[PDB]
């Protein structure tokens, strides 16, 4: 019974032909109505032939007969057309001014969320248009995952492998990155959780490996559940309108310049400067150290950190038990990290997955790692905060979010979302091109890449990276990657050196990564796990030519995490013939 | 002195009527719920009206237990003992339940259970009415 | 005829739209006692554990 999201003229209708039953001025409700089959209509009640035995919906061919909106079978002497006069009969029957940029919407009322254009517009329309797109994107993406195997778990092997079986006929999991499933226990008569996991491929065979939250145990018998959830409508934009003060209107610069903090100290006076910051960082160079040298540099602020999951967040709790005291820190888990106080936004210093985070308002937090973000979650945000500062961190150039129903074609990074979508127009205020992470045989070519160049030859010449020809035996059997000639070639690529008996192995499929470490003895890392982890040598296979492996951004927020020295073993060759490694052979 | 938490009360009650008026001529069965055609109830709720001037005051109202709102604990009176009708206990009742609509959610406010299981405890010298919160 | 069942059409129309209105707010306040109820009972019960 509120304002239409297409004329914002108050009103009280619902197309419930549309998953999220919005509310249309009687003007725009009509346009809807008409311009597909989007043809029941949600008032006060059903819009139908309520007509007994008649039940057809449609308002058009409705009709008002009496106290019940008819059909012709039953429609009585007098009756009324209820679709007419280009305007639906419905509350203010007036008061309805109507609107044109309804096309759009209709579309976006009907639309697959898969190919481009899709998207295109999902993040190309205006706000109200974009916070209800992006409500029914996820209501799709959602009621698509339901339908799908319960993990019975047995053959809990190890600290990592359960191993797991399933219910038959009904497992559709893949297994990288994080795939949350919550393990109930069986118990008594009914059903108690156990938290939710995660899982990976996992070496050798059935060897599942597993992670998630919570500190509880597994048990034979543990069946996870695929998890379930609904969507919650949101409300405060994407994005505030900007503001740049006169003054670091609310905040006091600082007493201490630190050196790691110095560089971004430049930047740490005019962050107060404007309501909030948008930035673009080299991956982990110094992001963390940038975020900490803020909260010294401003000692005197509830500065609160926000990033994807626990994970992003792992390097910024390290860096706050590096140089944000236990005291002034809180670090929040839901049902990983609670090395502070669990729960408490009474906290100079306030630590959080936007998911964990509920609603809140202090001064400053970091918005981060926006190449994963969404204006789903940049209006979760504002959505939850109303604090004197915002900042923004993340070149859209690192990954995606991944969409995972963005199906045939691609998508922009700066479609990633309106940051990113902004991160494009705007790009930085400000920036970490401090490499605290590479030698300069990475930085100076993978700036090359895309950055440009823009990365600073950041300390030294280590090259012991082997940009190492390769021709690409790689397979994918069901849906596990395995590269039997690949993985005795990184294999074999270390032994004629034996002494890197180290390094992690690195793969964009831990399936890739897991018969790998079936064969090499070396630990596993998805390319996608990557960012605050950086291994001193680490491994990684060109395996398949896919852009799950060879694009500018996957490979190079996991390019960055070089400390000193890589291996690429490249069935790929741009990058091998561009990109300025030491070029090596083939054992 | 009955002790405080002894609600049920029933071989007392026959065991009274069995040393008094034993030799009566048509069964009696404490707690009415067994009666049969309410002129049974008739002759039970006498002889109840006066085997319940001998047991103590305090013992006699409602019969509370604590539930779980989902994971959240309640008190609700989940049965009756009059002074006649013998012990009365609930049919429906449900432990640990998360949601709960309009209709019970009525029927929760309206219990003196919630209300007096949390208010001070009162003592009156200006009637003789048992108080009670 | 014509301004005949016009009126008739007109003032059902009008007479719909009240009782709608009503139906509205009936509704509405029904949100808020339950609202009310709840807050209530727990503003009672976190007394007494
Ligand atoms: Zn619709
Ligand atoms: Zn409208
Ligand atoms: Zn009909
Ligand atoms: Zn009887």
């Amino acid at each position: 019974v509120g304002a239409c999201v297409l004329c914002n003229s108050q009103t009280s209708l619902r197309c419930g032909a549309c998953i999220r039953r919005p509310f249309l001025c009687c003007k725009c409700c009509y346009d809807h109505v008409i311009s597909t089959s989007h043809k029941l209509v949600l008032s006060v009640n059903p819009y139908v032939c309520n007509a007994p035995g008649c039940d057809v919906t449609d308002v058009t061919q409705l009709y008002l007969g009496g106290m019940s909106y008819y059909c012709k079978s039953h429609k009585p002497p007098i009756s009324f057309p209820l679709c007419a006069n280009g305007q639906v009969f419905g509350l203010y029957k007036n008061t309805c001014v109507g609107s044109d940029n309804v096309t759009d919407f209709n579309a976006i009322a009907t639309c697959d969320w898969t190919n481009a254009g899709d998207y295109i517009l999902a993040n190309t329309c205006t706000e109200r248009l974009k916070l209800f797109a992006a409500e029914t994107l996820k209501a799709t993406e959602e009621t698509f995952k339901l339908s799908y195997g319960i993990a019975t778990v047995r053959e809990v092997l190890s600290d990592r492998e359960l191993h797991l079986s399933w219910e038959v006929g009904k497992p559709r999991p893949p297994l990288n990155r994080n795939y949350v499933f919550t393990g109930y226990r069986v118990t008594k008569n009914s059903k108690v959780q156990i938290g939710e996991y995660t899982f990976e491929k996992g070496d050798y065979g059935d060897a599942v490996v597993y992670r998630g939250t919570t500190t509880y145990k597994l048990n034979v018998g543990d069946y996870f559940v695929l998890t379930s959830h609904t969507v919650m409508p949101l409300s405060a934009p994407t994005l505030v309108p900007q503001e740049h003060y006169v003054r670091i209107t609310g905040l006091y610069p600082t007493l201490n310049i630190s050196d790691e903090f110095s560089s971004n100290v430049a930047n740490y006076q005019k962050v107060g400067m404007q309501k909030y910051s948008t930035l673009q960082g080299p991956p982990g160079t110094g992001k963390s150290h940038f975020a900490i040298g803020l909260a010294l540099y401003y000692p005197s602020a509830r500065i609160v950190y926000t990033a994807c999951s626990h994970a992003a967040v792992d390097a910024l709790c390290e860096k706050a038990l590096k140089y944000l005291p236990i005291d002034k820190c809180s670090r929040i888990i839901p049902a990983c990290f609670d090395k502070f106080k669990v729960n408490s936004t009474l906290e100079q210093y306030v630590f959080c997955t936007v998911n964990a985070l509920p609603e809140t308002t202090a001064d400053i937090v970091v918005f981060d790692e926006i190449s994963m973000a969404t204006n789903y979650d940049l209006s979760v945000v504002n959505a939850r905060l109303r604090a004197k500062h915002y900042v923004y961190i993340g070149d859209p150039a690192q990954l995606p979010a991944p969409r995972t129903l963005l199906t045939k074609g691609t998508l922009e990074p700066e479609y990633f979302n309106s940051v990113c979508r902004l991160m494009k127009t705007i790009g930085p205020d400000m920036f970490l091109g401090t490499c605290r992470r590479c030698p300069a045989e990475i930085v100076d070519t993978v700036s090359a890449l895309v950055y440009d160049n823009k990365l600073k030859a950041h300390k030294d010449k280590s090259a012991q990276c082997f940009k190492m020809f390769y021709k690409g035996v790689i397979t994918h059997d069901v849906s596990s990657a395995i590269n039997r000639p690949q993985i005795g070639v990184v294999r074999e690529f270390l032994t004629r050196n034996p002494a890197w008996r180290k390094a992690v192995f690195i793969s964009p499929y831990n399936s890739q990564n897991a018969v790998a470490s079936k064969i090499l003895g070396l630990p596993t890392q998805t390319v996608d796990s990557s960012q605050g982890s950086e291994y001193d040598y680490v491994i990684f296979t060109q395996t398949t030519e896919t852009a799950h492996s060879c694009n500018v951004n996957r490979f190079n927020v996991a390019i960055t995490r070089a400390k000193v020295g890589i291996l690429c073993i490249m069935s790929d060759r741009d990058l091998y013939d561009k990109l300025q490694f030491t070029s090596l052979e083939i054992p | 002195k009955w002790d405080l938490l002894k609600y049920d009360f029933t071989e007392e009650r026959l065991k009274l009527f069995d040393r008094y008026f034993k030799y009566w001529d048509q069964t009696y069965h404490p707690n009415c719920v067994n009666c049969l055609d309410d002129r049974c109830i008739l002759h039970c709720a006498n002889f109840n009206v006066l085997f319940s001037t001998v047991f103590p005051p305090t013992s006699f109202g409602p019969l509370v237990r604590k539930i779980f709102v989902d994971g959240v604990p309640f008190v609700v009176s989940t049965g009756y003992h009059f002074r006649e009708l013998g012990v009365v206990h609930n049919q429906d009742v449900n432990l640990h339940s998360s949601r709960l609509s309009f209709k019970e959610l009525l029927v929760y406010a309206a219990d003196p259970a919630m209300h007096a299981a949390s208010g001070n405890l009162l003592l009156d010298k200006r009637t003789t009415c048992f108080s009670v919160a | 005829r014509d301004a005949a069942m016009q009126r008739k059409l007109e003032k059902m129309a009008d007479q719909a739209m009240t009782q709608m209105y009503k139906q509205a707010r009936s509704e509405d306040k029904r949100a808020k006692v339950t609202s009310a109820m709840q807050t209530m009972l727990f503003t009672m019960l976190r007394k007494l554990d």
